[PDB]
RNA sequence: GCGCUACACUGACGGAGCCAGCGAGUCUAACCUUGGCCGAGAGGUCUUGGUAAUCUUGGAAACUCCGUCGUGCUGGGGAUAGAGCAUUGUAAUUAUUGCUCUUCAACGAGGAAUUCCUAGUAAGCGCAAGUCAUCAGCUUGCGUUGAUUACGUCCCUGCC
């Protein structure tokens, strides 16, 4: 409807989970320069959140940074339907949970090294550097 | 004298959509913002909204256009192919759910009805409510 | 230090338990394995697991069983058992566990060589 | 998006004859996402008089 | 070696118009499933019909619509990744697939080569079958849009 007069609280690069973000990019992404989140947990944490889906990554009230660091990380509460998921049943600690940013990188990790203690064939064929899904790959 | 046919295929869409947006009666089922409609769409509907009030004039104009049909029919219609990616592109039949529930909500007022043979037939009201509102969408064209 | 609590669910009951019990607690596949072609898997292993775990002195591992059921499951009553499996020719044995529990048997036995 | 991007826009886009959104990224450079906005806004008697169709091209133009 | 998407505004995203044809299909048991709900979704299911011009099944995509994007490796490119949530499968690990959101890899029209093609023909947008519990970037078959270029020679190869 117009060019919106963005004052500077347009602030021009952003930081969400230590893990970089850019600040005049159209949001749902930006939440996608991340691990473990991608335009589907992202278009829920914005609908269960009081959001814009067309705002940028710099243009962020902060009451919409800390509620959007927050649903994330929680999972079951602002209706997160649990099929929606990756840490689908822990199976070591159940649980209904989300594997995140720094954390999908050290849990990718801790799922291989409950089946390399074993000595089986879902994390021994990851072990020879060659693939486990059953195929003949030679070409690649 | 003044038809549903005599009028275009997205003005009736957006001018029954802002009729069934601004009716309140319409009910609005609980997996109708989130959940992906269709499974080859990644994107649900870009409205998230009262696609439900844009699927409430589609469905509905779509009935009346023919005899009868639905839910495993509005199942072959609303989707398209598949995004299989790499695998030469492939049809996928939606989710009977949302319109198995607008078809039991339209059942409510007197717009859509259950055609004997059975399954969705618009009533006798209903049509009354589409020839009132194909003549109120003919005068945004006139 | 903090022991493998199998799904703390709080080993304690994942040490020595039914066949109803963990019939449920496996990941999707297995539901469709204890309940499909259920009989005739252990017509006589859980009855040579119970002849083994059971003819020892315990703590000396027991006298090796035989088997070609690489198609059996890992359950919370075969905890310790000893087990010995056809890769097509010879009986490769295996340490049997609380953290092998829900996982595939003879994945383990490695058949085919690699290099 | 600051306030010598919309008033460079409106004093430059009344008699500015041929326009689009490839016209505001090559003349006013940054954006596009936004641009199909501060063009279209209104449509006050003094912005653009069009022979534009759908979505897929928006070919606008001169009030006079 | 056989192949899929793309280097764009003659496109990518979105509403709103919104269109066929080849099939198939459950019996001694779980093949097709709507409808009407529950799920953002992927789905779940109640229940329904159908041994089928009788059901799912008349609604597939390229497109016209109405525009946002504006010459920004992007709002072309969709690589590789982190988790979750689902849907099958005694076994999902060398994630069968799917969703949910973010990580945003090359390549800015493809050298020495070298194919296939004279009419609804070249080629692209789909889909139903053949696998099958599933997993198609293949095999087969169809149509819906559909032109260039000759309609001739023995320069060549090849064989008569």
């Amino acid at each position: 409807s117009l060019v919106v007069q963005e004052q500077g609280s347009f602030q021009h690069i952003l930081r969400l989970l230590n893990t970089n973000v850019d600040g005049n990019i159209k949001i749902v992404y930006a939440l996608t320069t991340i691990k473990g989140v991608g335009r589907r947990y992202s278009n829920l944490v914005c609908k269960k959140a009081d959001v814009d889906l067309h705002k940028r990554a710099g243009e962020l009230t902060q009451e919409e940074l800390e509620r959007i660091v927050q649903i994330m990380q929680n999972p079951t509460h602002y209706k997160i339907p649990a099929w929606f998921l990756n840490r689908q049943n822990d199976i070591t600690d159940g649980k209904d949970y989300h594997t995140l940013a720094n954390n999908v990188e050290s849990k990718l990790r801790d799922d291989l090294e409950r089946l390399k203690k074993i000595r089986a064939h879902r994390g021994i064929r990851h072990f020879w550097g060659l693939r486990v899904r059953g195929q003949h790959t030679k070409t690649t | 004298g003044v038809s549903v046919r005599d009028v275009a295929a997205q003005d009736f869409i957006n001018a029954y959509a802002s009729f069934l947006q601004r009716q309140g009666k319409l009910e609005v089922p609980g997996y109708v913002d989130i959940v992906k409609t269709s499974s080859g769409n990644e994107m649900p509907p870009q409205d998230a909204e009262g696609w439900f009030y844009k699927r409430a004039a589609s469905v509905a104009r779509h009935i009346y256009m023919r005899k009868q049909v639905g839910v495993g029919k509005l199942n072959k219609l609303y989707g398209g192919a598949k995004s299989r990616g790499v695998r030469p592109y492939k049809h996928i039949d939606a989710s009977g759910s949302i319109n198995r529930k607008v078809l039991q909500a339209l059942e409510k007022i007197g717009i859509v009805e259950i055609s004997p043979k059975g399954g969705r037939r618009i009533s006798e009201n209903g049509q009354r409510d589409l020839d009132r509102i194909a003549a109120q969408t003919l005068e945004e064209d006139e | 230090f903090k022991t493998h609590s199998y799904r703390g669910v709080d080993l304690e009951k994942l040490l020595e338990m039914s066949t109803e019990d963990f019939v449920k607690l496996a990941p999707a596949r297995v539901r469709r394995r204890f309940a499909r072609g259920m009989t005739s898997k252990p017509a006589g292993f859980m009855k040579k697991l119970r002849a083994a775990k059971l003819a020892a002195p315990e703590n000396e591992k027991p006298a090796p069983v035989r088997t070609h059921m690489r198609n059996m499951i890992i359950v919370p009553e075969m905890i310790g058992s000893v087990v010995g499996i056809y890769n097509g020719k010879a009986f490769n044995q295996v340490e049997i566990r609380p953290e092998m529990l829900g996982h595939y048997l003879g994945e383990f036995s490695i058949t085919y060589t690699p290099v | 998006l600051d306030q010598e991007k919309y008033d460079r826009i409106l004093k430059e886009v009344p008699t500015y004859r041929y326009v689009s959104v490839s016209v505001l990224v090559d003349r006013l450079k940054i954006g596009g996402s936004l641009a199909r906005i501060a063009l279209r806004h209104l449509e006050k008697e003094g912005i653009i008089k069009p022979v534009s169709k759908h979505s897929k091209q928006a070919i606008y133009t001169r009030a006079t």
